[PDB]
């Protein structure tokens, strides 16, 4: 229960990193995951979605920088451990009814297990694609 | 000779030797351990069929990946099958890292020192980014103005050539508008001077490069009087 | 005609030459292009070594996944007479 | 001559650990640990002469762990244990020294490279392509 | 460098200071350091092992490199920018058809 809440907090977030950005075009940014939030300006509070466009020399089918894109501005890998904990938080609730065949815990650890596989990736994809 | 600020070198703390690599990778390789020893936990502890026959359990787990990681060995191995091609990942993963640590901590423990910015003036001739000035009513002044090397030529061009005024009036206001221009003015003088400003606090100054000729200080009198030879 | 190569002949063609092109190096690569910088690693570089780790992480769960399910349920030494000759 | 715009750094991709060795060489230490693992299973296993086949521990499978252990710097817990299998063990330990010291000589400047791409340079894709255009 | 050349004679013409103390070595010479021929001068170069340098122009610096036996190297960049012409008697009227 503990994991489950602070991974949906971590998700339902907006403060991960600080660093010197923009608020909104055409300063110290409370960024997040895809609102890139800020502070200290003008105006405090005006959190601006983001998403990838860059105006590069027009890579094709670049996919070390493309598919690297699409699954870091599309969070599938940090999404997952959410649904692996709360599928595996189902069955440790599922212990005790349909009991004494044991076998169905087993099946829950390894959500818990594969949901922490996922959020390690997700963890390195969001740091690669913050310095990509 | 040609007096700078001398740019503020950065001093190796007490944690100089986690330094070849970055705190991100120091986190991950943490993570990955975690879950690597746990994957072979589970992997090994999963009813076979009696039970307590295989070796394995947490502990064992938790250390035998760290004895893998450090090159120390181990006591015991995976046998099933799935525990050795568990390993052997893990066995991949150390060579990668451990061996760029190590080649990479050999870059770290040769250099140390700064590379050094515009010395012997021929940049100060080609650029156009720091400026530098003289003193004026003096000699290093007029010796640019009178001198006829080609790359003295073109500093004392862009000298003449200023805007606002590479000049000063006296000593110090050149050193102080060193002192502030955050390296975007260079300054001449003469080595004695820089010397001298060098051997003071706060020591935020710096002679680079060597001489450019021979001058000397000398008693003047004026021409003709009976003070001249006693002298 | 005569001037021409009086310049060609004492090098002031090649004394313009450097002063309009060549003493106005400024941007980027040529003077920096022999400067040195040690090192520093991030993670963008080793990203692919932690791919393989994870993913051999899966593959041996999965593996041992399906031997829990065949062991809950060669073959024909004779057989293997063939299997070796058609190898061969 | 022909000028185009700056290109942009492309930094190396995944599968750069493996790029200071060549493929070729891969190929062949593919090659050598199958045929060094398999002359192993030949040496021992050989009708040792109740124990009279079960004297080693080293099965086909055993001495395909054994020689991936001994080439990355851990070896396992068995040994060869007898003659003539370990002449091809020292003879494996040589190999697995002079390559992976090999190996790690220079290995940092080999993930920090970031070479350009030049798409063309002798033009001729200019007529070939409709893409670009040139004026 | 060769003798009767356009290179030895821009060398005792020449006024960059470098070039005057070549040249200055090139007339104290004990022996010649001079040459009849071209080929005289490869021989020459050939044989000396390493302590005798020499002149010429860059074409027939690169066609005796791309040639057996290949012991010959061109070193540095280049100095200055000749070039081969077409040459006619002064006032004939050949010249502005050729
Ligand atoms: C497992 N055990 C206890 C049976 C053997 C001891 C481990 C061997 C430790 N050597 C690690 C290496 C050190 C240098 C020279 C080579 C290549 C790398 C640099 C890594 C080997
Ligand atoms: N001794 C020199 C100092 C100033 C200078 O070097 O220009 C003078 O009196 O002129
Ligand atoms: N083209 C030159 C060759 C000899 C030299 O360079 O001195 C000439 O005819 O004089």
């Amino acid at each position: 229960f503990a994991a489950f809440s602070l991974m949906t907090i971590a998700v339902g977030t907006d403060y991960w990193l600080y660093s010197r950005g923009v608020c909104k075009t055409k300063v110290m940014t409370h960024s997040g995951l895809w609102r890139t939030c800020c502070l200290e300006g003008n105006f405090k509070g005006l959190c601006k979605q983001i998403d990838h466009f860059p105006e590069d020399a027009d890579y094709e089918a670049d996919t070390a920088e493309y598919f690297l894109r699409a699954v870091r501005a599309s969070s599938i890998f940090p999404i997952l451990s959410v649904i692996l904990l709360f599928m595996g938080g189902l069955c440790i609730a599922a212990s005790e009814f349909y009991k004494t065949r044991h076998n169905i815990i087993l099946s829950a650890g390894i959500f818990f297990v594969s949901a922490g596989l996922s959020n390690i990736i997700g963890i390195i994809v969001y740091i690669s694609a913050n310095a990509g | 000779s040609i007096m700078i600020k001398k740019p503020q070198k950065s001093k190796p703390g007490v944690f100089s030797f986690l330094d070849p690599l970055a705190y991100e990778i120091w986190m991950c390789i943490v993570f990955a351990y975690i879950g690597v020893s746990v994957v072979l936990f589970l992997v090994s502890r999963f009813s076979p069929y009696s039970e307590s026959t295989n070796e394995f359990g947490i502990f064992n787990s938790l250390w035998f990946s760290l004895g893998a990681f450090m090159q120390q060995g181990c006591d015991i191995s995976p046998r099933s099958l799935s525990g050795r091609i568990v390993g052997g990942v893990w066995w991949f993963f150390t060579l990668i890292i451990i061996s760029s640590y190590t080649a990479n901590l050999a870059a770290f423990l040769t250099v140390e020192r700064m590379v050094s910015p515009i010395e012997s003036a021929e940049d100060l001739s080609k650029q156009t980014e720091i400026a530098y000035g003289t003193l004026d009513s003096g000699s290093t002044k007029e010796f640019f103005r009178r001198s006829k090397i080609a790359v003295f030529d073109k500093m004392w061009t862009y000298m003449r050539s200023a805007e606002p005024s590479v000049f000063v009036r006296t000593t110090a206001e050149g050193v102080a508008r060193v002192r502030k221009s955050k390296g975007k003015y260079a300054y001449l003088l003469e080595s004695t001077m820089n010397e001298y400003i060098e051997q003071r606090k706060p020591c935020d100054t710096m002679k680079v490069g060597g001489n450019l000729d021979s001058k000397g200080y000398g008693i003047a009198t004026p021409k003709g009087s009976s003070l001249g030879t006693p002298v | 005609n005569l001037a021409v190569l009086k310049l060609s002949e004492q090098g002031v063609l090649d004394k313009l030459k450097n002063k309009w092109w060549y003493d106005k190096g400024e941007c980027g690569a040529k003077d920096s292009g022999s400067k040195e910088k040690t090192s520093a690693l991030s993670l963008s570089n080793v990203a692919g070594v932690f791919y393989i780790l994870v993913g051999g992480l899966g593959l041996a769960m999965l593996v041992a996944l399906i031997e829990f399910c065949y062991k809950s349920r060669l073959f024909d030494r004779g057989v293997q007479m063939l299997l070796t000759t058609v190898g061969a | 001559s022909i000028m185009i715009k700056k290109p942009q750094k492309s930094k190396p991709g995944v599968f750069s650990f493996l790029d200071p060795l060549a493929y070729e060489i891969w190929m062949c230490i593919v090659f050598a640990y199958i045929g060094v693992s398999v002359v192993l299973f030949l040496v021992s296993r050989f009708s040792p002469y109740q124990s009279s086949e079960s004297t080693n521990e080293f099965g086909i499978f055993n001495s395909l762990w054994f020689s991936l252990g001994a080439f990355m710097q851990q070896g396992c817990d068995i040994s060869p244990r007898s003659l003539s299998g370990r002449i091809v063990g020292g003879v494996w330990w040589f190999f697995t020294l002079i390559i992976i010291s090999s190996y790690t000589a220079n290995l940092a400047a080999f993930l920090t490279v970031e070479r350009m791409v030049s798409p063309i340079e002798s033009a001729e894709d200019l007529s070939k392509q409709t893409e670009i255009a040139y004026g």
